[PDB]
Parts: C-alpha cells; sequence; structure tokens
DNA sequence: AAAAAAAAA
C-alpha cells in the first residue's frame, strides 16, 4: 500500500504469484506453467522496493543480486563431506527455490557468462550437471523476476527499444511481460506523491 | 484573533501544486519588476488578476497595503483569478 | 573443486 501508482504492475505480480497450471503430454513433452516479469526503468522508480515486497509476501523465494553471484555456484557445487570423505552435490541458488520464485537485482550488470545458466534453466526448467563423474538432471521449475536499468543513465523515449536494453534478444523473448517505467515531471503528480511519501514517514 | 476567522488562510507557496480550487490569502499587494501586480508572502509570491474583481467599498486600495484576497488558482500560467478583495 | 588477483595479448 505504500507504493504509489504501478497498478498494473501489482496486478501482474498478483497473477504471477498464483500463475497458471502446468500441462504435460505423453507426446507433447512439457509445457511451461508460470509467468515471468521483467522491469526496466530510470533510477528511483520503486523497482527494488517492490521486489523486496514480493520476496517478503511470497511463500517461498530466494534473494539474489547479479554482481554478487556466480553461475557455476548458482546451480550446483561439488564439495567433499567431512565424515564420509566422498564428494556430493550441493544445491544452488534456484534449486533451493524449486516451485518458488527467484528475484534478481542488477540483472543487466551481471556478467554475461553467468547468463548462460539462465539460458539453460528458463528454457526447459531443468539444470543438468556433469562434472567430476557426477551425472544427474536436477529439477528447477522456479519463476524468475528481474529488474534492470537501461544502458544510458536515463531512458530515452526517442530511441529504439533494442538499443536501450543491454540484454540480448534471445533471453528477452522468453520473458512474458516487459514493463518500462519513467518518472515524467508533472507538478500535480509531484505534489501527490510528495504528500503521500511525507504521510508515510 | 478576529471572531469571524477561527476561514483558514493558506500560504502562497502551498498554491503551487493544486488548481481549480478557491483559497483565501493575504500579503503585500505591489508591482513586481516586470510591471504586474503581485502578492508577496514570507513563503513566496504569485501573479494576480483584477479583470473581474469586486471590492468592498469604503477602502482606499493602494499598493503596499495588506489585502485579503479570494479567488481560484490556475496552473496554465500563474494567474490567481480574484473574485473579491477586502 | 571453486573463488580471486596479475601480466600480457
Ligand atoms: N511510487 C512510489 N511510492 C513510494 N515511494 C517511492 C515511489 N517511487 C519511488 N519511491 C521511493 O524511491 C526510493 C528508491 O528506492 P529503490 O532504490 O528501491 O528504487 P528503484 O527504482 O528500484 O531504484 P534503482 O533502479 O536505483 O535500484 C525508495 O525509498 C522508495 O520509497
Ligand atoms: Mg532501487
Amino acid at each position: 500500500p505504500s507504493i504509489y501508482g504501478h497498478d498494473h504492475i501489482k496486478k501482474a505480480i498478483l497473477l504471477m504469484l498464483m500463475g497458471g497450471v502446468e500441462k504435460n503430454l505423453e507426446n507433447g513433452s512439457h509445457l511451461r506453467g508460470d509467468i515471468n516479469i521483467l522491469m526496466v526503468g530510470d533510477p528511483s522508480t520503486a523497482k527494488s522496493q517492490l521486489l523486496r515486497f514480493v520476496l517478503n509476501t511470497a511463500s517461498l523465494a530466494i534473494a539474489t543480486t547479479g554482481r554478487g553471484s556466480s553461475g557455476v555456484g548458482l546451480t550446483a557445487a561439488v564439495t567433499t563431506d567431512r565424515e564420509t570423505g566422498e564428494r556430493r552435490l550441493e544445491a544452488g541458488a534456484m534449486v533451493l527455490a524449486d516451485r518458488g520464485v527467484v528475484c534478481i537485482d542488477e540483472f543487466d550488470k551481471m556478467t554475461d557468462v553467468d547468463r548462460v545458466a539462465i539460458h539453460e534453466v528458463m528454457e526447459q526448467q531443468t539444470v543438468t550437471i556433469a562434472k567430476a563423474g557426477i551425472h544427474t538432471t536436477l529439477n528447477a521449475r522456479c519463476s524468475v523476476i528481474a529488474a534492470a536499468n537501461p544502458v544510458f543513465g536515463q531512458y530515452d523515449v526517442n530511441r529504439d527499444p533494442h538499443q536501450n536494453i543491454a540484454l540480448p534478444d534471445s533471453l528477452l523473448s522468453r520473458f512474458d511481460l516487459l514493463f518500462v517505467v519513467t518518472d515524467d515531471i508533472n507538478e500535480i503528480r509531484d505534489r501527490s506523491i510528495s504528500e503521500h511519501v511525507l504521510r508515510t514517514h | 484573533r478576529n471572531e469571524n476567522f477561527q476561514m483558514s488562510i493558506t500560504p502562497i507557496k502551498n498554491l503551487l501544486g493544486r488548481d481549480a480550487q478557491n483559497f483565501l490569502l493575504l500579503g503585500l499587494l505591489n508591482k513586481n519588476f516586470k510591471g504586474n501586480w503581485s502578492l508577496e508572502d514570507p513563503s513566496g509570491s504569485v501573479e494576480i488578476d483584477i479583470s473581474q474583481t469586486i471590492p468592498t467599498q469604503g477602502h482606499y486600495y493602494v499598493p503596499g497595503c495588506m489585502v485579503l484576497v479570494e479567488g481560484i488558482y490556475y496552473s496554465v500560467g500563474n494567474k490567481f483569478h480574484v473574485t473579491s478583495m477586502t
């Protein structure tokens, strides 16, 4: 209730938290069941705050940032057990978030290499690890919400949408909904949001 | 301290964000640098409108005297369309 | 096995 505006963003969040049913076929393999939402906008437009709210209100979710994560350790890791002395897999960031939702900040600022992990997971909702003699397919049917800022400091309305976003088209095509948010200067809305924020504090 | 006033007046500066609403104000009525009549308050100043002003007779309206102004604010420009002065 | 710093292409 403390976020002014963003009505349809809230509606999309509500539809995402309780998304559609998964369809499986004996011949059609697998059909994706949830919805992913991506947001891009100029700074200070309440994206991280809404993401934190979604994290707090969700039944199961994991917090992740683009710069402070590595794709190899984000899915599965190989470590040795102290008792037995053998090596066994450790679940990654989104494996723990199976059937949950994963929220990522600074999505555009993440290293390009790690992005392939998302390219692996969001494709078929299954991550396959093959390293040091371990062969297993791990299930991960999580939904991913991300927020990234454009290449320039502020969004350019007069420019091509493709050149405003640093991410490649391959991953952008997977996300169902693209939302662009800008803080247009308007004295009426400035007064309204100012009195609202002063009410909050 | 007046008995009648217990309606409330509003500072000039708080007129910036709203429009199409009537208000009561008071301040130094004088001429700005450009040459128009304006109201000055410890908060700010605005432009006035006189073309449809009905005064309270029996008063010498001279620049430099505090006057109670009633009218509607408009944000198309910065014109406070006055309807009465007392 | 996996993270982080350095010189050279
Ligand atoms: N509509 C709004 N209602 C209330 N607060 C808002 C609104 N829009 C922005 N804010 C405020 O903007 C501030 C900036 O917060 P935050 O950094 O999370 O936003 P952001 O848009 O996600 O920024 P960034 O792109 O830098 O991560 C917050 O303190 C938040 O309260
Ligand atoms: Mg933020």
